[PDB]
RNA sequence: UUUUGAUCCUUCGAUGUCGGCUCUUCCUAUCAUUGUGAAGCAGAAUUCACCAAGCGUUGGAUUGUUCACCCACUAAUAGG
RNA sequence: AACGCCGGGUUAAGGCGCCCGAUGCCGACGCUCAUCAGACCCCAGAAAAGGUGUUGGUUGAUAUAGACAGCAGGAUGGUGGCCAUGGAAGUCGGAAUCCGCUAAGGAGUGUGUAACAACUCACCUGCCGAAUCAACUAGCCCUGAAAAUGGAUGGCGCUGG
RNA sequence: AAGGUGGCCCGGGGGCCCCGGGUGUUACAGCCCCGCCCCGGCAGCAGCAGCUCGCCGAAUCCCGGGGCC
């Protein structure tokens, strides 16, 4: 699965269809991160297939809805649990990112895993996403930001709109 | 990771009078002046406080490579203070087994002629660095004394004479000849 | 584990400190543990001796400051090679015994000198040996028929000087310290009352 | 030798994007390169905005790092930032820039004639001053 | 890929097939020389390794021989 | 992707420093410095094993009731421990491995010793004040990496790409 | 409860004022959660506060400009 743009979070539930043996099978819920309801339903089927005797053909999906960020203007610290396949072997992780939304964070995880491990999106499975408090946050890149009087400058300021003149007299300054 | 901030202060004594044009530092005091350029290093050198009691040196957004350049400055400045106030006396004793090394000083301690090393006809006309004062001590048979403000120039000139008197093609574990540094200290103690 | 032994130290420090309110803050400086067992053997029943981690004492005492303020003056006192010497029996005799009891150990070639160290004129106690250790320094040593005899007395080390190995060797041979390793008194403390 | 610092409460001028030409306060910090921003009185919604685009001034309206928009509106009106802004020379050379884009052809002609005259007067007075300095020298 | 073999895509209306002589340049996996490290390196003599291929590496008896073996000098009588 | 001869529009697989039509986006997040760097199916070449180069992870110990270096001082007592043996008295084998002061002290790391001497080790006081230590794993780079006319990521060149 | 605002203590910078450090829970700054007040009540509404996040038009129509024939 390509992670194009930015993910949504969807609440998928489904079930096996009735049979003469059991007239009312239990419903099953998941939390799929995906761009759309089509790839959501597909990934749902893959996980259910890994755990339960259940295929898309033998069953049906009852409900796929989008789930909004209930607190979008608060800032949060998300804590993700992973499962990734190496070139050689598989490995579990626990990674902390610092974002506003579940989706923004998951995106950031994908991009980081890609940088640091060249892990391609299909290999990865998401198993738990928990918002975690500053007290319980372990990783020092996060821990440094919890401070009321944070302060820093912008030192070296690389110019943008380089080509708009392309030809000036004055050499550009970057110190303000 | 990108560390948001590092800094380290050096509380200087009242005798010295530093000043700075940006990165280039100048330090004056009793024994003389000392300038030193840091333009390669890229840091914030704040000279805050009345009585000029302390230097502070910030470093915003540094990684592991860039954090190492703070304490190195701190130390280079401290040694500069020693060089302006007290100075640097590098002692070094001439070791030999059988053949005695006839040493002689030229140009009021700038130059050093070293004769009869292992009975070699070649003679080592070693030149000291600028701002260095060679001198044979008194009350000691085999004793050079190199005085000066800059430790760098002193110590390099020391190694110059040391590597100049080196035994080629021989078992150095046995033939323990040549000049060797013994005691590093200052002109006046504190 | 280290965390539980530390909390155990807090279990000793609170019970003896609350029950017994009186300490002699003596300083066990470089004294050996065998010498310590002889002094503990002397003050086995009556006294109860203590050392530990400086911050371990800092928080045990900060805990004491809520209930018993008597240990408020102790916080600055545990500094240098310092330890408490809790005691119920008597104050002046334990003070004199603690200042006295020192076993003369070997002379250290290296530590600082408070006062002048001395080298008396006395025979070596050997056969024909190398005179260069004594004649290097500047002491008159004669060969009284084979056996070496010392002519004149000279004081080698002065107040505040590093003890070399050569100047150390004669104290190592005699095994007689000028000043013994020991336990130095700091202050007396009787129920919230300092004695200099 | 840094003079302006990113401090919660500091005002920034928006260079480009959708919200160009607008003033806005830095409410909070997320990371090295992304901050929470809001400008209630200038018609800008509470939103994320990277430090890249913005360029910070020397004004620091005071409020807590997580203060909800009410206390910001009151503190903004209380300080009266907008007027001090309009006093700044900055804004004046911005309005000049814009008037120069708006420049009409008739105004362009009147201006050319104004220049022509103002510069002939200056040329006369300056030449008399140079002969005056020669007179002073002589 | 300096041996040898395995293969048959190219040429049989013809690519002159073994050795020596003469001559140029080229590679380095350094025999010797220059500078240096290590040795169960005291000095001498001798071993191992790094930079380095710019300059050198012979005269003869026997065999068509390449190869082989031997005498003599050498700093060295390295390999392609 | 398949073709009669043409005008207009749009696309595929590929691409957009300049050669060479097109980003002269205020494009987003990160990694990496190589005195042999690296650059897109088939493709025209390299590995096992390393690295206190660096970036992340896992597990297990340690931590503000405050370590771990560091400088110093002790750096040892039952005890020549019993069984082995000839001796393990700290230092072939083999049995031992409990106790004391305790801040801590093994029937002992090395030099040096049949074991001591001499130098020396684990363990802790003095000061010191926040995070520290060990073993694994995978990411990039590096070592491992030699052949003959002068030479080829297509060239020029490229290190906020 | 705290990423601790005023108060208190220690420092460090000025001779009553300014800057670091330490306890702590609203006080002249705030944040977090439960219950009850007609889903508490008021506009407005995928918001010209011209881009905080989407999917659509029998639940949708209009106007304008260029090119070729
Ligand atoms: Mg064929
Ligand atoms: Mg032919
Ligand atoms: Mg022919
Ligand atoms: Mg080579
Ligand atoms: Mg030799
Ligand atoms: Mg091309």
């Amino acid at each position: 699965m390509k992670a194009s743009g930015t993910l949504r979070e969807y609440k998928v539930v489904g079930r096996c269809l009735p049979t003469p043996k059991c007239r009312t099978p239990p419903l099953y819920r998941m939390r799929i991160f995906a761009p759309n309801h089509v790839v959501a339903k597909s990934r749902f089927w893959y996980f259910v297939s890994q755990l339960k005797k259940m295929k898309k053909s033998s069953g049906e999906i009852v409900y796929c809805g989008q789930v909004f960020e209930k607190s979008p203007l608060r800032v949060k610290n998300f804590g993700i649990w992973l499962r990734y396949d190496s070139r050689s072997g598989t490995h579990n992780m626990y990674r902390e990112y610092r974002d506003l939304t579940t989706a923004g964070a998951v995106t950031q995880c994908y991009r980081d895993m890609g940088a640091r491990h060249r892990a391609r999106a299909h290999s990865i499975q998401i198993m738990k996403v928990e918002e975690i408090a500053a007290s319980k946050c372990r990783r020092p890149a996060v821990k440094q930001f919890h401070d009321s009087k944070i302060k820093f400058p912008l030192p070296h300021r690389v110019l943008r709109r380089q080509h708009k003149p392309r030809f000036t007299t004055k050499r550009p300054n970057t110190f303000f | 990771m990108k560390t948001i901030l590092s800094n380290q202060t050096v509380d200087i004594p009242e005798n010295v009078d530093i000043s700075l044009k940006g990165r280039t530092v100048i330090v004056k005091g009793p024994r003389g002046t000392l300038r030193r350029d840091f333009n390669h290093i890229n840091v914030e050198l704040s000279l805050l406080g009345k009585k000029k009691k302390r230097l502070r040196v910030d470093k915003w957004w540094g990684n592991r490579k860039e954090l190492a350049t703070v304490r190195t400055i701190c130390s280079h400045v401290q040694n500069m203070i020693k060089g302006v106030t007290l100075g640097f006396r590098y002692k070094m004793r001439s070791v030999y087994a059988h053949f005695p090394i006839n040493v002689v000083i030229q140009e009021n301690g700038s130059l050093v002629e070293i004769r009869n090393f292992l009975g070699e006809k070649y003679i080592r006309r070693v030149r000291m660095r600028p701002g260095v004062a060679c001198s044979v001590s008194q009350a000691q048979k085999d004793e050079l004394v190199l005085e000066g403000n800059d430790i760098e120039l002193v110590s390099n000139s020391a190694a110059l004479i040391q590597q100049a008197t080196t035994v080629k093609n021989k078992d150095i574990r046995k033939f323990l000849d040549g000049i060797y540094v013994s005691e590093k200290g200052t002109v006046q103690q504190a | 584990d280290r965390a539980t032994w530390k909390s155990n130290y807090f279990l000793k420090i609170i019970q003896l400190l609350d029950d017994y309110p009186k300490c002699f803050i003596v300083g066990a400086d470089n004294v050996g543990s065998k010498q310590m067992q002889q002094i503990r053997m002397s003050l086995r029943g009556k006294a109860v001796v203590l050392m530990g981690k400086n911050t371990m004492m800092r928080k045990a005492i900060r805990g004491h400051l809520e209930n018993n303020p008597a240990l408020e003056k102790l916080l600055p006192h545990i500094r240098g090679n310092v330890g408490f010497v809790f005691t119920k029996e008597d104050l002046t005799e334990i003070r004199d015994m603690l200042l006295a009891n020192k076993v003369p150990a070997a002379a250290r070639a290296g530590a600082i000198a408070p006062c002048e160290v001395t080298v008396p004129a006395q025979n070596t106690g050997l056969g024909p040996e190398k005179t260069s250790f004594f004649q290097a320094l500047g002491i008159t040593t004669k060969i009284s028929r084979g056996t070496i005899e010392i002519l004149s007395d000279v004081q080698l080390i002065k107040t505040g000087d590093k003890v070399g190995a050569s100047e150390a060797t004669l104290l190592n041979m005699l095994n007689i310290s000028p000043f013994s390793f020991g336990l130095i008194i700091q202050q007396v403390f009787d129920n919230g009352s300092i004695y200099n | 030798v840094f003079r302006r610092f990113v401090e919660v409460g500091r005002v920034a001028y928006v260079s480009f994007g959708p919200h160009a030409g607008k003033l806005v306060a830095i409410v909070d910090v997320i990371d090295q390169n992304r901050a929470l921003v809001d400008g209630p009185c200038t018609r800008v919604r509470r939103q994320a905005m990277p430090f890249k685009c913005m360029q910070l001034t020397d004004f620091i309206l005071k409020f807590p790092h997580s203060a909800r928009q009410k206390y910001v509106r009151k503190a903004w009106e209380k300080a009266d930032i907008n007027t001090k802004w309009a006093a700044t020379r900055w804004a004046k050379k911005i309005e000049a820039r814009e008037r120069k884009a708006k420049m009409t052809d008739f105004d362009r002609y009147k201006v050319m004639k104004a220049k022509k005259m103002r510069n002939r007067i200056i040329k006369n007075e300056v030449k008399k001053l140079q002969r005056a300095a020669l007179l002073k020298a002589s």
